[PDB]
């Protein structure tokens, strides 16, 4: 199939909320070895956000039930198995999407805006792996999440505006990586403060294309900061 | 005729002070009465006029012409083509102080804003606002002291507070949007969704009642 | 696989909203050839309601776009193909369901409450087939939907209370079958009126706490009626 045909099916599958077909269409478009247009990049990212996100919810649900239901050697084994079936899928969704980043998306990306977007996205899918990962494997997926975020962060500081929705978006997910995964609210806040402080200082750097986009992400930062620093 | 009446009025009551702005927009979207009023305003009258409008007192004979002459200009103009990022700073409080984030409100006087982020600072470090609109008039053609390059928004022109936040310096930093640009405006198509941000977003049982 | 193990996974998959696994678990429980308990019957019915319903939405969604964008012959062809891919899925879910009804569910069901519930369901999944079906095949799926509903309806009148949530439930879907599928509002309102007026006439026997289940379904019937007479 043609690049345009796959993107039409990918746009179609989204409305139908058939995010599994939407993901397969965009995976094929990516495997063509060409740098994705802003629309293509957005279609790929929402498809996998939804596919992976669906199992992240199901996982948290079953993990919640695993703890609430604790009496039978068999009933608990039924839960462990179902939790493990969902972990298996999460790992495979993250593997397809992380392999797309390494093989095509990150190497082919030439503009800084895109090179940051995909490097932020690399940390995101490693963070999802970290949530379910255990011991030595968790150590590996946490190390990789921090590295991908940090690499994107240095690039966002050099080649990007403090009010860019991409720079702000990375700053919100990395601060959430420290607070949730590394369980360091001190590290979490420190990052969220800087990202916000730099943005409030240069609101003259807002884009007329994405101003409402930036204020939204800026609110989310300012909210987590005041929530994490409240007793 | 009506424009001639208002043009005749502004000169009869302001002389050369009004007459000095005749023919400053050789393009000419606005009338002679409209160019003059805007210039008289942009120059020095922005002080007293917005003082009277905000305080809700009776306008004087001269003020009244500058006002009806500016209103005339905002009609003719209307919503332009592209969104305009302009900045406006105040010494202390702004009428948008009571407007809660997300909700809308307006400054009872005309909203003079600049294209220069530096000349907006020149007017105060109390509140520093960034304004995105489309129904603003570029009076930079008529008056342009300190190279203000002003873009004026109408009196009681409704604005949505998109972000109101404070500096470690104390200065409250706001971002206002012209209400009439909508909800849809200001976003890059599905960017917010693709960013996959780390934040949170009638039947009973089995009978398939359709 | 143990009957209890499958039902535990089926209950688990529901909370996880993994209705495809929830459907597979209950399909296996049904294929054991034993009459399903009220809980098992309800778990099977919601699993497939959700699986089939998901494609019914996706289908209506693509179909709306199909007619609104007849601009390009290739972009339109993308539409036809995707509509047809979903029709395939719809047909296969309704085939899975109806095969379970014919082979196990309807033959094995012994109480009247059971034999009406499944015969109403048989009518529902034929109706879903009818929505996407074309010509000679549509004629067949409409004929089968009406027959399954009518068979259940006669049984519901003989062996059931006019206020039973199951009898009211069938009356609800059959009147919707006439209005949507056969496009006969006259036939639809006639059925909905009778089912309601028989239920208002004999509600004086409030089923202790079950007079919330019936009142809800009675509303949906009365509400469709007042909407159709526009
Ligand atoms: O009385 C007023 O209009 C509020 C104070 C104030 N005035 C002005 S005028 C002007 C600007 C400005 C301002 O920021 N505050 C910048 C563009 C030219």
């Amino acid at each position: 199939m043609d690049k345009s045909e796959l993107v039409q099916k990918a746009k179609l599958a989204e409305q139908a909320e058939r995010y599994d077909d939407m993901a397969a269409a965009m995976k094929a478009v990516t495997e063509q070895g060409h740098e994705l247009s802003n629309e293509e990049r957005n279609l790929l990212s929402v498809a996998y956000k939804n596919v992976v996100g669906a199992r992240r919810s199901s996982w948290r649900v079953i993990s919640s039930i695993e703890q609430k239901t604790e009496r039978n050697e068999k009933k608990q084994q039924m839960g462990k198995e179902y939790r493990e079936k969902i972990e298996a899928e999460l790992q495979d969704i993250c593997n397809d999407v992380l392999e797309l980043l390494d093989k095509y998306l990150i190497p082919n990306a030439t503009q800084p805006e895109s090179k940051v977007f995909y490097l932020k996205m690399k940390g995101d899918y490693f963070r999802y792996l970290s949530e379910v990962a255990s011991g030595d494997n968790k150590q590996t997926t946490v190390s990789n999440s921090q590295q991908a975020y940090q690499e994107a962060f240095e690039i966002s500081k050099k080649e990007m505006q403090p009010t860019h929705p991409i720079r702000l978006g990375l700053a919100l997910n990395f601060s959430v990586f420290y607070y949730e995964i590394l369980n360091s609210p001190e590290k979490a806040c420190s990052l969220a403060k800087t990202a916000f402080d730099e943005a409030i200082a240069e609101l003259d750097t807002l884009n007329e294309e994405s101003y409402k986009d930036s204020t939204l992400i800026m609110q989310l930062l300012r909210d987590n900061l005041t929530l994490w620093t409240s007793e | 005729g009506a424009d001639k009446a208002l043009a005749d009025g502004l000169v009869k009551r302001f002389g050369a002070d009004a007459e000095k702005y005749l023919g400053r927009q050789p393009g000419g979207i606005h009338s002679d009465a409209e160019v003059m009023a805007l210039g008289l305003y942009t120059g020095i009258h922005y002080a007293d006029l917005n003082r009277a409008l905000r305080q809700g007192q009776e306008l004087d004979a001269g003020q009244k012409l500058i006002d009806q002459g500016m209103s005339a200009a905002f009609e003719k103009s209307g919503q332009a083509e592209q969104v305009v990022k302009t900045f406006r700073g105040t010494r202390g409080g702004d009428a948008f102080n009571a407007v809660e984030e997300g909700k809308v409100g307006h400054d009872d006087g005309y909203l003079s804003t600049s294209l220069n982020p530096g000349v907006a600072r020149s007017f105060g470090q109390g509140t520093i606002s960034t304004v995105f609109g489309r129904s603003g008039i570029d009076v930079s053609g008529i008056s342009n002291y300190k190279n203000a390059k002003a873009i004026l928004y109408n009196k009681e022109t409704d604005m949505r507070v998109l972000l109101s936040a404070s500096d470690e310096q104390g200065v409250t930093r706001r971002v206002l949007e012209e209400a009439a640009l909508g909800e849809l405006s200001g976003h890059s198509q599905g960017l917010l969704d693709a960013l996959d941000l780390a934040s949170k977003p009638l039947r009973m049982r089995g009978l398939d009642l359709a």
